[PDB]
C-alpha cells in the first residue's frame, strides 16, 4: 500500500518523465518572466509601425504628445 | 528660358519653398500632353502636383 513501510511519509505523484507537479509550480514563475520579457521585446521593435502608433500610444496620456505628426497645413500633396 | 531641370516635380516645393495652394495655383498654368482619349489622339491638360 505504500511505497515505504518503514516510514509513511513517502508518496510518489504523477508524472511523465520529471514533470512532477512541484517542478512546474516551482517554474511557473520563470515562464511568466520570459514572456513578459518577450511580449516587452516585441512592443520596443514595433513602436513605429503606423497602426500602432494610432490605436495604441498616441491614447495613452503624456507619451501621446511625442508619437504624433507635428505638420501644419503645408502637408501631403 | 535655355536650362532645364526636369528631376524636380511640383511636389517636392510644397513644404520647402511654397505651400500646398500656391505650389498648385502655380502648376495649373502650364500645359502637358494627357496620353491617348477615346479615338487615340493626343490632347493637352492643365498641369497637376505631380508633374
Amino acid at each position: 500500500i505504500s511505497f515505504f513501510p518503514n516510514k509513511p511519509m513517502y508518496h510518489v505523484q504523477p508524472h511523465i518523465s520529471f514533470i512532477t507537479p512541484e517542478r512546474t509550480m516551482k517554474t511557473i514563475p520563470a515562464f511568466s518572466r520570459w514572456a513578459f520579457a518577450a511580449v516587452a521585446g516585441v512592443f520596443v521593435f514595433a513602436m513605429q509601425v503606423p497602426k500602432v502608433k494610432t490605436t495604441i500610444l498616441q491614447p495613452i496620456a503624456f507619451i501621446g504628445d511625442h508619437f504624433k505628426d507635428k505638420t501644419p497645413e503645408e502637408d501631403k500633396w | 528660358a535655355c536650362h532645364s531641370l526636369n528631376l524636380i516635380a511640383w511636389r517636392h516645393l510644397v513644404g520647402v519653398t511654397h505651400t500646398a495652394d500656391e505650389a498648385k495655383q502655380m502648376a495649373s498654368e502650364v500645359e502637358y500632353e494627357d496620353g491617348p482619349d477615346d479615338e487615340g489622339n493626343m490632347f493637352k491638360r492643365p498641369g497637376k502636383l505631380s508633374d
